[PDB]
């Protein structure tokens, strides 16, 4: 259409024509569905647009050109590659330092799409030292800019395989710690995602998150009126409790248990699922933390979900109760408590799920219950294992016996031993 | 959330 | 302890 003329105008030496042309390119690219990215790329104007972002170029030109490149980078890795190979990244970064506010708003968005393309482009942007100028944007007192920068910042932290350069992304913790206190929902959401990414890693990363005192706030955000905030905050909390017993205790001390208790009755199924997931990693802790969960009255509602929640959630509830049962070896009463709360019936019923990882998890729990029951019997001269009688009455014996027919050897081995040992 | 965002203003 | 993918 105008593209042929637009291309010629863009390469013109007249600046009025360059700007008119750049704006048209920005306009045709501003489409959410099926943007004319390839047509613009093939017009061969990317290097020219990148050229308009140079430091001494007219402001409007830098602005429109960066905006256009921003949307080209919003495409596939192939289309994004064109922008990157044209050396646009280092220019986006410099614009973050010298550009007018409007210009910076384009540049940071562009960096957001580039870093969000893949681990390599994420690393590339980090290698170009984008972190420093980016963290600087949070002192702008500019909402729109901060929102985009928070998002961009999260893409720089995102990715577990490969994990981003920790020595660089860790630099953003102090900033993220303050951002989760923002009243702007949009910024808060992205800050929480960023944090969940940084929290998703080695012991030192979780510890760095704990050291800046982020957990206290994450727990409070679990009750934020929007699930858009609850989801990431809960994710960050969950990732943190995948840490050691000490790190996990910090989260417990920040009062996560009562909060999780409320999440167990959330209207959103994924919230209930992740709340159980989070509890499962706490009951995977030491004796005291398993007891803390017990004292926080999480078992009853956990048992309820185990019996009536959607499968994905039930599986998570199963992990929690099962990890908790592993503590009975050190404290039998934990098993007595679990059984008194009716975990046996739901656990057995779950033996028929189409997930072997869960069958194993359930068989282990039932065995932890069987062992305690056996020890109690041995302890006080009885000849009947009370918990074995409970399992049989719950129809669990028949189900366990059937797991022996599972093609999975591990399942088979577990079921067999349980049957021959307690039944 | 989405890794990329088209900028429309 | 189970971590995300």
């Amino acid at each position: 259409q105008e593209l042929p003329q637009m291309t010629q105008q863009l390469n013109s030496d007249d600046m009025q024509e360059q700007l008119s042309a750049t704006v048209k390119f920005r306009q045709i690219l501003s489409r959410e569905h099926r943007p004319p990215i390839d047509v613009v790329i093939q017009a061969g104007v990317v290097p020219r647009l990148v050229e308009f972002m140079r430091e001494n170029q007219p402001e409007m030109l830098q602005l429109e050109a960066a905006w256009a490149l921003t949307n080209i980078a919003s495409g596939t890795s192939a289309q994004t590659k064109v922008v990157v190979d044209a050396d646009a990244v280092p220019l986006f970064i410099q614009l973050l330092y010298t550009g007018s506010v409007e210009v910076k708003e384009q540049a940071i968005w562009a960096l957001g799409n580039v870093a969000g393309d893949s681990t390599d482009y994420r690393d590339y942007v980090l290698q170009c030292n984008a972190m420093e100028p980016i963290l600087g944007l949070f002192n702008s007192n500019k909402p729109s800019l901060i929102r985009t920068a928070t998002w961009t910042l999260s893409n720089l932290c995102r990715g577990k395989k490969p994990q981003p350069d920790w020595s660089v992304v860790s630099q953003a913790l102090p900033t993220l710690a303050k951002l989760i206190y923002s009243m702007d929902t949009e910024t808060l959401v992205d800050a929480c995602w960023a944090i969940s990414y940084l929290s998703d890693g080695p012991q030192e990363a979780i510890q760095a998150v704990i050291d800046v005192r982020i957990p206290k706030r994450l727990v409070e955000l679990l009750s934020h009126e929007s699930t858009l905030v609850q989801t990431p905050a809960l994710r960050a909390v969950g990732n943190i409790v995948t840490g050691n017993d000490l790190q996990t205790q910090v989260v417990i001390n920040a009062g996560v248990l009562p909060a999780l208790r409320l999440l167990l009755s959330s209207p959103k199924e994924n919230i209930k699922k992740e709340a159980c997931w989070t509890i499962s990693n706490i009951t995977a802790g030491n004796t005291e933390q398993i007891q803390a969960v017990i004292d926080a009255n999480l078992i009853p509602p956990l048992v309820k979900l185990l019996e009536v929640a959607e499968d994905k959630t039930k599986k998570e509830a199963c992990w929690a109760i099962s990890n908790a049962s592993s503590g009975g070896l050190q404290r039998p009463d934990i098993i007595r408590y679990l059984v008194s709360q009716g975990c046996i019936k739901p656990l057995c019923d779950l033996l028929e799920i189409a997930d072997n990882r869960i069958i194993e998890v359930t068989l282990d729990a039932l065995e932890n219950i069987l062992k305690m029951g056996e020890a109690d019997k041995e302890a006080r001269g009885l000849n009947i294992n009370e918990n074995a009688d409970f399992i049989e009455k719950a129809g669990g014996m028949e189900k366990i016996f059937n797991c022996q027919q599972n093609e999975n050897d591990k399942i088979y081995e577990k079921a067999y031993k349980i049957i021959e040992t307690y039944f | 959330p989405a890794a990329k965002r088209v900028k429309l203003d």
